């Protein structure tokens, strides 16, 4: 303010800012598909006590010794 | 008896079907004067067109009606077609049927409005729109092979094998002659010689066509340009003033091969030609490498073919043989194809008639385009 | 281990990361590496040459976008390393990679070299305790809480159908097609150019993805909706300019059901589902048709469920009960499955330890994944 | 050397000098060389044949004014050396140029020979420790204290629009037109002759610049003010004589916003601002419209911001927020930016040392610029 009062070629009695006036899911509600509510807390409890047998596991494309089925049994 | 009229963004090539070369070739521009409120002298035309506007460049503001193969101002394009038929060719449009050329993957409104004018304004008996790339193959007597038809407006890559086109393999790039002309102005302004006005931009296009050449190794060429003044050539303007463009000679056409210079963030004219072949079926790739055509006047740069071969060969497999097809008449490659197509008795059936247009509408063109 | 294992769903469009047990993924950001294309001149501007996730989304116009993985295959691994690094950085989960085990979620029938390198990076660059690679479909079933179901997972990169009956997944009945959400956005861009609105820039391609998500409906009858004159629904771009999408709105997402449009000789999303069921043994066909689970973000299209149910019914046998079940969080369904699997004590046995990987090598990961 | 750096703005009209410590430029004098109008053979006349700044302003009518710099380019270098020597005189600053380092402010997209010769002078003639050439636009943002912002810098010689977002300047989006304050002064002289007051002399051109600076208001609607009868406001000349300006007052600076009226092929001040934003990426357009900064002396016209806002709004997209943030110190904004930049410890790294220029070569100044 006193800085710009010192200089000669300065804008006096002019507005600083010239601005404009400040101006102020469809598939998920379908009949065809059946809407399920995902509750992981409920899901976690159902699978809680289920185990898998990783002994003698081989999912790879290995030909040796007939067919294999990964995850034998639980407990 | 039929008319071929190429609607190129840079130059409009028009002529009679069957003839070797196009009859009338003029720059596609409309020249409106920088008029003040002061009264004008005698022999005054409200809006000049083509060779007339090319003579009176000084005062007239040059406005290209077709921008990137899209007709922006239709009133301007109408005045060019009026200069094409009545004045340049000296023929009635009602008598002869007119073949026009559109670039591939253009807006649908362009083809729609184009034919509407030809049928209503000029009252043509028949009208067929064709892809520029499809015509360019006929010039070389080749049914099989890809083309890299780089124009002033756009550059497009259309692979066609055994007289069957692959539409999904077609790629369009907005980088073209006018962008290079605009790029050449900026780097000439960096040297010292400032060119701003529309008339001055036309003089920069004359500088580009004559001097500019494609370098084999850009980094190697920049090293020789810095050390020695052997590449530096002089050009006389319309004014007695002469200019020495220097390294900017071979810097302009480099923008084709690396758009990063222009700042488009897109693949180069070499890389897009490769990408288009890879998008095609694996079997037919062999012939497309063997038959890579370069069409339009943006492929008349001295030594583009050598640089093109080098860049494709590096990207492509080592076992494959890459041959670039560069005929002497590349500028008139789109038209000369049209002349061969229109002349053939088979094409007589493919014409869209007034009766066909009247009943169906302008939408009929989209069915009988290609 | 006392420290919770981190679930990372390495999706093509959006990578979703978070801790096991959490009901929803806390930190989900778009999968791309943003580099600044414009030059830095001023002091105090945005620091770094790499922008990932929300910082990249805010300053999108400044940056040039580059997707690291395409069709569920990591093309650039250097970029994939930086995004996984960003997951562990202060902005997202903010923990050390050495303390928490990881759960990675790759698509089915991807290349073996991808799984090998994915493991190499996650064990060497990050010193993770344990990594388990799993299929997207197997997890999606744990989330819904169902043992029997076919999982049609239409992602951004790849759309696949995996028939799973009473825990077991049938590896020979797995059907995968490259055509997916990102190809629909690419096919939409092509049709927007035909309408006469160009989106050449990598940043502008993200606006085409935004147009797709907001305004695109799958018509129940394709040939019917083609003929009828459509209401030209205007969309507001980021700058403010209005575009009329018109016919391209409903023609674009039809690519998923008809891959002939883009010009790829593959099965449609409707054909993929029925083929997957028909490939399975006679007895289970009726149970798999009854239990269909949609997954991925590209199933959220308006009238996808309506169209698929129409298309499946024609191909499927007469008088069979076809129930298509949609979890409300289709997009996050894959991750939620990961969290539930990770929380179980059985997951401890499933893991590959560092020492186990170090001894055997690549084989150990291939042995234990499906 | 640690001693305070000397900022100097290379303004075609007014060069602004001073130290980096000062909040405002202490010494700012007109950029023209003053020689006696009558060719002086005799004694008792103006001695030295050199009058610069305040000495020239005193004996103005006797001397003949010759501007050394035209359109942001140095035409006469011998004159410019004398001007920069007067910056290091007893009149202004009163210091050794060999002690203090220097910062120049060259306009964007100037000739490279202009930058090279500017450095050669400041390193050879004056024995400067270090020199740094910078862009006028980038400085203007440092003064205001915002990283993002478009800078419409309307000087005396050149008017240029540079868009910078988050400290990243897009070099392709820069727009430069030669129609600046000096051209408005030239066109006002023509209209003053149309009112019937001749200012033929080079000294009499200076008072036309004073008449312009004193009384010239930009009407919101130009057509309504022309039909309305003017007050004919009297201006007082140095001799004492009165001149009634009348309609010439408002229809002179209009030629900035509409340069086709006189017959100059340019875009216009409203157009270059909008075009510069539209040329930039779509994501940034909204933020660049929301941050516009007016710089230079040819924005201080009464009702410039009022007209520009109206002329930008109609060209710009509908329902977009347009904030044209003018500082109070527009004339001295470019220097204040340099004064802040110079003060920072980062500037120590940015500038090129005298020994660096001797060893590295000519490129040294160009490569370190950005
Ligand atoms: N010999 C040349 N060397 C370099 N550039 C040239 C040469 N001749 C023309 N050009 C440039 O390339 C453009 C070639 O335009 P051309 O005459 O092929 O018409 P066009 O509008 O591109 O038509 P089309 O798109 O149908 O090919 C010119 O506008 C010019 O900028
Ligand atoms: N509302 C929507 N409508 C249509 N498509 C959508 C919608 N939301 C997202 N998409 C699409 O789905 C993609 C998200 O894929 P996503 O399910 O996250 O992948 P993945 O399953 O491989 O992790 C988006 O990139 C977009 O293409
Ligand atoms: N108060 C004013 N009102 C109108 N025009 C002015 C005013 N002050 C300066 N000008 C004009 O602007 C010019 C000053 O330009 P300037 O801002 O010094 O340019 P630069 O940014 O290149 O240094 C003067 O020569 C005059 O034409």
């Amino acid at each position: 303010d006193p800085k710009y009062a010192d200089l000669p070629g300065i804008a006096r009695n002019e507005p600083d800012v010239y601005e404009t006036s400040d101006l102020p899911l469809e598939e998920l509600t379908s009949t065809s598909v059946e809407h399920i509510i995902v509750n992981p807390n409920a899901a976690y409890d159902k699978f809680k006590d289920k185990r898998v047998g990783t002994k003698g596991l081989d999912f790879s494309d290995r030909i040796g010794k007939t067919k294999r089925t990964g995850y034998e049994s639980g407990e | 008896a039929a008319l071929v009229v190429d609607n190129g963004s840079g130059m409009c090539k028009a002529g009679f079907a069957g003839d070797d070369a196009p009859r009338a070739v003029f720059p596609s521009i409309v020249g409106r004067p920088r008029h003040q409120g002061v009264m004008v002298g005698m022999g005054q035309k409200d809006s000049y067109v083509g060779d007339e506007a090319q003579s009176k460049r000084g005062i007239l503001t040059l406005k290209y009606p077709i921008e990137h193969g899209i007709v922006t101002n239709w009133d301007d394009m109408e005045k060019i077609w009026h200069h094409t038929f009545y004045n340049e060719l000296r023929v009635a449009p009602e008598e002869h049927p007119v073949l026009l050329t559109e670039a591939p993957l253009n807006p649908k409104a362009n083809r729609e409005k184009m034919t509407q004018i030809m049928f209503e304004t000029f009252n043509t008996p028949a009208m067929y729109v064709a892809i520029q790339a499809v015509l360019s193959l006929y010039a070389s007597g080749r049914t099989t092979g890809i083309v890299m038809d780089s124009g002033d407006g756009v550059t497009h890559t259309v692979p066609i094998y055994e007289g069957y086109a692959l539409p999904h393999a077609i790629l369009r790039l907005d980088l073209a002659g006018r962008d290079l002309t605009d790029y050449l102005m900026k780097i000439l302004t960096e040297r010292g010689y400032s060119f701003t006005t529309t008339a001055e931009r036309e003089i920069v296009r004359d500088i580009k066509e004559k001097l500019c050449y494609v370098a084999l190794d850009f980094e190697q060429e920049m090293a020789t340009a810095a050390s020695s003044s052997s590449l530096e050539k002089s050009y006389e303007l319309p004014d007695g003033q002469v200019i020495t463009i220097g390294n900017e000679r071979f810097r302009c056409p480099e923008a084709l091969f690396q758009p990063s210079f222009l700042g488009m963030e897109s693949c180069g004219i070499h890389e897009t030609t490769f990408n288009s072949i890879m998008k095609c079926d694996v079997d037919i790739r062999k012939d497309l490498y063997a038959n890579t055509v370069l069409s339009g006047g943006t492929t008349m740069y001295p030594g583009i073919a050598d640089r093109m071969q080098k860049e494709i060969t590096a990207l492509a497999p080592s076992t494959m043989k890459i041959k670039i097809i560069a005929p002497p008449e590349r500028k008139y490659s789109v038209w000369i194809g049209g002349s061969i197509l229109a002349s053939l008795s088979t094409f007589q059936q493919m014409w869209i008639s007034k009766q066909e247009y009247d009943e169906s509408g302008p939408s009929i063109v989209h069915r009988k385009c290609f | 281990i006392a420290n919770q294992p981190v679930v990372i769903d390495n999706g093509s469009g959006v990578i979703k990361a978070g801790f096991a047990g959490d009901q929803i993924p806390k930190y989900c950001f778009p999968n791309y590496v943003g580099r600044p294309k414009h030059v830095r001149v001023m002091a105090g501007a945005l620091e770094g040459d790499i922008f990932i996730g929300p910082k990249a989304e805010e300053h999108r116009g400044l940056l040039s976008i580059r997707y690291p993985m395409e069709h569920g295959i990591v093309k650039d691994w250097n970029d994939m390393e930086r995004i996984w690094q960003y997951v562990y950085s202060k902005d997202q989960l903010q923990t050390f990679s050495e303390e928490h085990p990881v759960l990675l979620t790759e698509a089915p029938l991807n290349p073996r070299k991808n799984r090998e390198r994915a493991a190499e990076v996650f064990f060497e660059t990050f010193n993770v305790p344990a990594l388990f690679i799993s299929m997207q479909a197997v997890l999606s079933l744990y989330a819904t809480g169902r043992t029997t179901g076919v999982v049609l997972d239409s992602g951004d990169g790849v759309t696949h159908a995996v028939p799973i009956y009473e825990g077991f997944a049938m590896p020979h009945s797995i059907m995968r097609i490259d055509i997916a959400g990102r190809d629909v956005s690419r096919f939409l861009r092509l049709y927007l150019r035909k309408e006469g609105y160009d989106f050449h820039s990598s940043s502008e391609f993200e606006i085409v993805k935004a147009i797709k998500e907001r305004a695109c409906y799958l018509s129940i009858n394709p040939q019917k909706d083609e003929t009828l004159e459509t209401e030209k629904a205007q969309y507001y771009l980021p700058d403010g300019s209005t575009i009329e999408i018109g016919p391209s709105r409903f023609r674009a997402p039809e690519l998923l059901f008809r891959p002939d449009l883009i010009g790829e000789e593959s099965e449609g999303i409707h054909e993929v589902l029925v083929f997957a069921i028909q490939k399975s043994d006679m007895d289970l066909r009726r149970t798999l048709f009854s239990n269909i689970v949609l997954s991925g973000g590209s199933t959220l299209f308006k009238g996808f469920g309506d169209r698929l149910l129409s298309e499946v019914k024609k191909l499927a046998p007469k008088d069979v009960k076809i129930r298509i079940s949609a979890p409300q969080e289709r997009l996050y369904s894959t991750w939620i499955g990961g969290s539930i699997l990770a929380s179980l004590d059985t997951f401890k046995k499933m893991w590959v330890s560092k020492k186990e990987y170090e001894e055997d090598g690549a084989r150990s990961i291939h042995r234990k994944t499906f």
